[PDB]
């Protein structure tokens, strides 16, 4: 089940990390990969979601957890697909 | 307020990630997680001025060489880190240094040579003089022995990169 390398901005820590995410897996499973990468440095970590920033021809949305990852096509305007980890509540 | 783009480079396990997290977060990552590419922003005061540091912690592999081109183009200052406990990680610094000069078409490149893990003194293979000799070879490049575990010479790495860019 081969992976895809994705850059994840975490604005509340002012950091970015490139992680291998599986596209044929749920979005919650990628949220969980990001939580392990943060190594318990993010307060109230369950209240954060993966968020796709607005881009050309596409408004920004929080990604839905039930849905698979590959059902969100990456914004094609960067060498590496880009996602953000933001607070929702 | 100026922003400074500093790149940390060197082969795997030398402590690129541990030095960056010690500086940015004040904690020692005693685990090893392989790095693909990790950036950290942090505002510090250097020489009475407020500086935004952007620190890229890069991978120690020849994987992802496309993004290696990217970060040496845009890097303003470079920390070349070896471990004092592994001879190979030192030897492999030389090829990196020349690639930085070739993609920047100039040798006026802010640079610092770092001997990390100076807290493991009985496991030491690379002497202080070896590093001092590479440093002088390199047109009298700045040189530090550091420990990310003991927080010796950690912030000194990034602050000297900043002062060099201001120079
Ligand atoms: N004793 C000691 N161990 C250190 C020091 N710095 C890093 N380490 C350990 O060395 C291992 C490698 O640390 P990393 O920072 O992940 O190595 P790296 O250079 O980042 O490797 P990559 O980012 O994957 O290319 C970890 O187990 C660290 O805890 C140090 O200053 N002293
Ligand atoms: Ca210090
Ligand atoms: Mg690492």
């Amino acid at each position: 089940a081969s992976a895809v390398v994705v850059r994840v901005g975490i604005p509340d820590l002012q950091q970015t990390k490139c992680l291998r995410l599986d596209p044929a897996a749920p979005v919650w499973a990628a949220k969980q990969r990001v939580l392990c990468a943060l190594n318990h440095s993010l307060q109230d970590a369950l209240n954060y979601g993966l968020f796709q920033p607005p881009s050309r021809g596409r408004a920004g949305k929080f990604l839905d957890e039930e849905r698979l990852l590959q059902e969100y096509p990456p914004n094609l305007d960067t060498p590496l697909p880009y996602l953000e980890f933001r607070y929702k509540r | 307020m100026r922003e400074y783009k500093l790149v940390v480079l060197g082969s795997v396990g030398v402590g690129k990630s541990a030095l960056t997290v010690q500086f940015v977060q004040g904690i020692f990552v005693e685990k090893y997680d392989p790095t693909i590419e990790d950036s950290y922003r942090k505002q510090v005061e250097v020489d009475a001025q407020q500086c935004m540091l952007e620190i890229l912690d890069t991978a120690g592999t020849e994987e992802f060489t496309a993004m290696r081109d990217l970060y040496m183009k845009n890097g303003q200052g470079f920390a070349l880190v070896y471990s004092i406990t592994a001879q190979s990680t030192f030897n492999d610094l030389q090829d990196l240094r020349e690639q930085i000069l070739r993609v920047k078409d100039t040798d006026d490149v802010p640079m610092i040579l770092v001997g990390n893990k100076c807290d493991l003194e009985d496991e030491r293979v690379v002497g202080k003089e070896q590093g001092q000799n590479l440093a002088r070879q390199w047109n009298n490049c700045a040189f530090l022995e550091s420990s990310a575990k003991s927080k010796i010479n950690v912030n000194e790495i990034f602050y000297d990169l900043v002062r060099q860019i201001n120079r």
